[PDB]
RNA sequence: GGUAUGCGUAGAAGUGUUUGGCGUAAGCCUGCAUGGAGCUGCCAUUGGUACAGAUCUUGGUGGAUAGUAGCAAAUAAUCGAAUGAGAGCCUUGGAGGACUGAAGUGGAGAAGGGUUUCGUGUGAACAGUGGUUGAUCACGAGUUAGUCGGUCCUAAGUUCAAGGCGAAAGCGAAAAUUUUCAAGUAAAACAUAAUUU
RNA sequence: GCCCGUAUAACGUUAAUGAUUACUAGAUGAUGUUUCCAAAGAGUCGUGUUGCUUGAUAGUGCAGCACUAAGUGGGUGGUAAACUCCAUCUAAAACUAAAUAUAACCAUGAGACCGAUAGUAAACAAGUACCGUGAGGGAAAGUUGAAAAGAACUCUGAAUAG
RNA sequence: UUAUAUACAACCUCAACUCAUAUGGGACUACCCCCUGAAUUUAAGCAUAUUAAUUAGGGGAGGAAAAGAAACUAACAAGGAUUUUCUUAGUAGCGGCGAGCGAAAAGAAAACAGUUCAGCACUAAGUCACUUUGUCUAUAUGGCAAAUGUGAGAUGCAGUGUA
RNA sequence: AACUCUAAGCGGUGGAUCACUCGGCUCAUGGGUCGAUGAAGAACGCAGCAAACUGUGCGUCAUCGUGUGAACUGCAGGACACAUGAACAUCGACAUUUUGAACGCAUAUCGCAGUCCAUGCUG
RNA sequence: UGCUUGGACUACAUAUGGUUGAGGGUUGUA
């Protein structure tokens, strides 16, 4: 658009997402936070957790549910969440995946690290309010 | 046979032990292309010789 | 570690350095005249640069 | 003469494996490796097979040290400095 | 602005095809040449094959761009400023005028310093011409190829054009409405006046 | 002189290229005796050369080799000139005294080609055809 | 590139068609049935632009035959028992007929093969017929040395120290000329002594 | 406006702009005038002549051979030859960042390009399966749906099956 | 110091060293550099021409390479280092005067940067490098002196001086 | 009903059409990076269940520091030694079997040495 | 001493010193 130096193009813009690295993933599995979280800390996005606590919305049952997760198939670019479940007519279930931009936040655990993340999100926004 | 030398001793096992077939379970990683072997060897359909 | 950084620390203050710690840099720019040596300017060659300097003026109107 | 009775009559190996090559070149008798140059310094190459010099070229596979340099000198050869935790 | 594309000189000549031919009742086009491996011959080197070269393909000096002439080009530019006026056919091309209150505007000079478009936008909503870019929004598209590979995804319609005289912050400003396309007067480029 | 190595009655092709056992070559042996220093050493570079003598079975020069390492050689600046890498090696690239005078270099019109650069890269320079961005 | 507030998961491209129609004709328009994500009309331009053909390239597939051609050299196999979903075999083990004839279809060695040798287990291609065993797979094991031998010696010959020549690579080469180009030798001053090409 | 991004920009690290301080190294001119000395590249120039080669022709340069230089000289002035001059340069010594070349190698974007019989020989476990002993020749093969939810269990056969 | 009868000291050519201490063949190649130099083809055939001072050609470099500071031009109301582009120009001549080849100063544009050697007179080797011992520090084949410890250096080192 | 002729339905050999493309080639701006300290290419040895491609070198599918800040995954099993870093990428630390330009004489032979210390047994 | 087990070593062409030098080469002091 304005600065040369970042492509558009549709392999090239699919070579840096598919075939990206195995940790700038976790910089693309986000989701969005409850409207609630926007006041406590006033960001809008935040990346999900293997522990933390997401909410379907937009998928097969349209959601009004609290749920943990086993984990998060970095490869397969998903989530898991335990209540989502279906079995084979064997009667085992797993979890079927739900990508991260179609679920909502509503609790992480807060950390040492886990805080510090929200700082670093914390004025940067809200710098972007003086203009 | 029977007076081979150290390099074909060793040759030899390179060309036998890439001489399995699939890993009996890797058709279950991400994007499996993996049917059966490329450099499968018989021995009277395939010769050595390198 | 410890059996290399007391190496290097007691074949300090030697010429003849050994030779697996001596800066394995390139090829192109060890063996060819280092570059405290290669700007040795000759005195014929430092005394036209002595006293009639670039001065830094603007040639106008 | 030619036509099967000379298919068991050709069994003597006329061409081993060389030292730094893989492919059997080594002429036994003229101690000479075909595809390269054993006793000749040289990596003799030639300029109309085009197609067979891109199985013996400059980045055909390992390339250990000569892939090395690439990072180090993109660094400016930066070398015995080590790092320091962020600050 | 035409860029370049060629076949590369060599392709299909990584070969060596000499004709292992005629006759015994397989054809003339030249053959590849020992095998074991599906390629004794199945014929390189012949236009009419497969992996033979295509036909004699595009050798990547051409007449590629072409040149102008200087008084044609501001003849016209000139043109296209006497297809501004005259209003009739500026509405049998599209841009829909009903709201408009002169041809050819000509706004007052204060507008060349807004500085957040969304206040832009209120200046053309009362142009009523808001209302006409509101057609733009309909016809953006897909393209109709291949397209959809080679990123030329859509365009749409072009709508109303902005000449600035000197720039202030119109530039960085306009640039997000979708359609808006503006100009110095002392360039006055041809193509971004009269599409196509 | 110097005789074509083709065996026993010469080359095929044409008639225009029959005749052996009076072809010249073209770099003189003053230029012929610095690569037959600087190969067979595999250590020094090259810097000019002199005649010294002849008779009949040799002509028979000198090589004035410079030594490139030496340690005094770096803090010796009037002759710092011929050890950056460029310089080194300079009987095959031709800029000896000889070496230089062999390809035919000056200027000018004794001398028009070679102008394009080297000898012959005159003979590239000139039929490079300018197939233009906009005629 | 311009354009039609262009249709598009309330079915877009091609595919069929005993739905219907327009042209002189190339070609469209249209209904139904698949199908699952993108497409055309006017007017400016234009590229590797429409195929029955080239003893045309490549990939399916016919008739003959999809059961015809022929699987005919090496004397020649046989009843009964197994087991097997099922046996002219091979797969066995019971008989007992004849071959190979000791310059064998027999026992072990070379070159070349490269895991075939062995047990265990077996479904389909593999064994120009079958298949319960196989030189196929599956799955396991399996090659021990002071004396056997490579290793040392040298044979025709590779021309393989730098005397030489060649623009360089290197030389379809009895390199016999190359300060000492000596292996040295328990040795002695004062090139250790006649010695080694 | 779901998500990174992209937009101006902030954050941060490294250079990069050195006022001064120190140490080290050197320097008085240009300026006109005439006094005294103005030294200059030696088998090379150049002619003959042979042989490639040139736009170069009674010669372009580059070469092997024979020759063998002069000091107010040597070349050079596109017709050879003296002969009169004139003009302009001073042979055989030596170095320098630039504006120029880039199918390589390394990180980078781009469009009137191809859509798996096309495009690099290969979109993928293509210089691999593979044949030739060799030099080397080199093919075939991309695209289940949103999710693997891959078809439990029952019946039949000895089974994959149905 | 030599009837070829001894020492020692130099010199001169010249060795040998598991001495010290250090430099180089190789890989790649598109571009570049000095090399060697062919052929179908075109002339309706072909032999000089052409393909071409060209594909292998391989020995050499680099982020530049070679050139480059004129033994040049031009002959004019003069110009002025080297390289690439536009034009000079498909014109001048070379040509089986066949096919076909083929430049050039001069005109304008980018960039611009000029100067050490040799050799009179330059007029106390006033030179240079190792060594060891410290100064000063630094991943320096390093900066200051010294013993003036060597040796190189008059068969000439240095400063000033160059078409 | 056999059979042969002909349309369509329908099943069947087939992989063409159209779509889709973690790829190709072309276009152009950027930067200097090639070894005697062991390059380039190969041979092998690799790991829990492993042939390859890719990664490496007896520290062998990764490696100190660094950065970012919780996983790779078919599965078992170890982790959560995030909180004093998972796993990545960066990458300066250290490492680099085997062979080349073979820096021992030397290869269809893992063969023959030679010097010197160290380290075990002769003794 | 000799064995086996580690290491370091031990190319050639070659430049400037270092050491020991070889010469009816050239003199000099005897």
């Amino acid at each position: 658009k304005q600065n040369p130096f970042v492509s558009s193009s549709r392999r090239k813009n699919r070579k840096r997402h598919f075939q990206a690295p195995s940790h700038i993933r976790r910089r693309l599995m986000s989701a969005p936070l409850s409207k609630e979280l926007r006041q406590k800390y006033n960001v809008r996005s935040m990346p999900i957790r293997r522990d933390d606590e997401v909410q379907v919305i937009r998928g097969h049952f349209k959601g009004n549910q609290v749920g943990k997760v086993v984990q998060a198939y970095r490869k397969k670019f998903v989530v898991y969440v335990e209540k989502i479940q279906r079995e084979n007519a064997n009667g085992t279930n797993v979890y079927v995946g739900i990508h991260p931009s179609k679920v909502l936040i509503v609790k992480l655990k807060l950390d040492k690290d886990r805080k510090a993340i929200l700082e670093r999100r914390g004025k940067g926004r809200l710098a972007a309010l003086g203009k | 046979a029977a007076h081979k030398s150290f390099r074909i001793k060793q040759k030899l096992a390179k060309k036998l032990k890439q001489n399995r077939s699939v890993p009996q379970w890797v058709r279950l990683r991400t994007g499996n292309t993996i049917r059966y072997n490329a450099k499968r060897r018989h021995w009277r359909r395939t010769k050595l010789k390198l | 570690q410890k059996q290399k950084e007391n190496l290097r620390k007691v074949f300090k203050n030697k010429k003849y350095k050994p030779l697996d710690l001596r800066k394995k840099k390139t090829r192109a720019i060890r063996k060819a005249l280092s570059p405290r040596d290669a700007n040795r300017k000759t005195l014929k060659e430092i005394r036209k640069r002595s006293v009639f300097p670039q001065r830094k003026f603007a040639v106008k109107a | 003469t030619k036509g099967t009775t000379s298919f068991g009559k050709r069994h003597n190996k006329t061409h081993t494996i060389c030292r730094r090559c893989g492919n059997s070149s080594y002429h036994l008798q003229k101690s000479k490796c075909s595809q390269c140059g054993y006793p000749a310094a040289k990596t003799r190459s030639f300029n109309w097979s085009r197609k067979a010099k891109g199985r013996k070229a400059q980045g055909t596979g390992r390339m250990r040290y000569l892939k090395n340099l690439r990072r180090r000198f993109r660094n400016g050869l930066r070398e015995g400095g080590a790092a320091k935790k962020k600050t | 602005n035409r860029q370049a594309y060629a076949v590369s000189e060599l392709a299909g000549h990584q070969t060596s095809a000499e004709s292992w031919g005629t006759g015994r009742a397989v054809a003339r086009i030249p053959r590849v040449r020992g095998g074991g491996t599906h390629r004794s011959g199945q014929g390189a080197f012949g236009n009419m094959c497969r992996g033979g070269r295509m036909f004699a393909p595009t050798k990547t000096f051409r007449r590629w761009h072409r040149k102008v002439n200087v008084n044609q080009r501001r003849y016209a530019l000139v043109s296209a400023i006497a297809a501004s006026g005259v209003p009739a056919l500026v509405q049998s091309k599209g841009h829909v005028i009903d709201g408009v209150s002169e041809f050819p505007l000509v706004v007052s000079d204060e507008v060349q310093k807004v500085q957040k478009t969304k206040q832009a936008v209120i200046f053309l909503r009362r142009l009523k011409i808001w209302a006409d870019i509101q057609k733009v929004y309909k016809s953006q598209r897909f393209r109709a190829g291949r397209g959809t590979m080679r990123d030329r995804r859509r365009i749409a319609r072009r709508g109303p054009l902005v000449v600035y005289d000197k720039d202030e912050g119109l530039r960085k400003a306009f640039r997000n409405i979708p359609g808006i396309e503006t100009i110095n007067v002392d360039k006055l480029n041809l193509l971004k006046l009269a599409p196509g | 002189g110097r005789k074509r190595p083709v065996p026993k009655g010469c080359t095929y092709g044409k008639p225009k290229s029959h005749g052996v056992n009076q072809l010249k070559p073209y770099r003189g042996l003053q230029s012929i005796a610095e690569e037959r220093v600087g190969r067979r050493l595999g250590g020094l570079r090259v810097l000019n050369s002199y005649w010294i003598a002849q008779d009949a079975s040799y002509k028979y020069f000198e090589v004035i080799l410079i030594d490139t390492h030496h340690s005094a050689i770096r803090r010796d600046p009037k002759i710092n000139w011929i050890c950056k890498h460029v310089h080194k090696h300079r009987e095959l690239r031709g800029l000896t005294s000889a070496g230089k005078s062999s390809r035919g270099i000056g200027k000018g019109y004794r001398y028009s080609q070679t102008i394009g650069g080297s000898r012959r890269a005159a003979w590239k320079r000139k039929n490079r055809e300018h197939m233009h961005r906009k005629r």
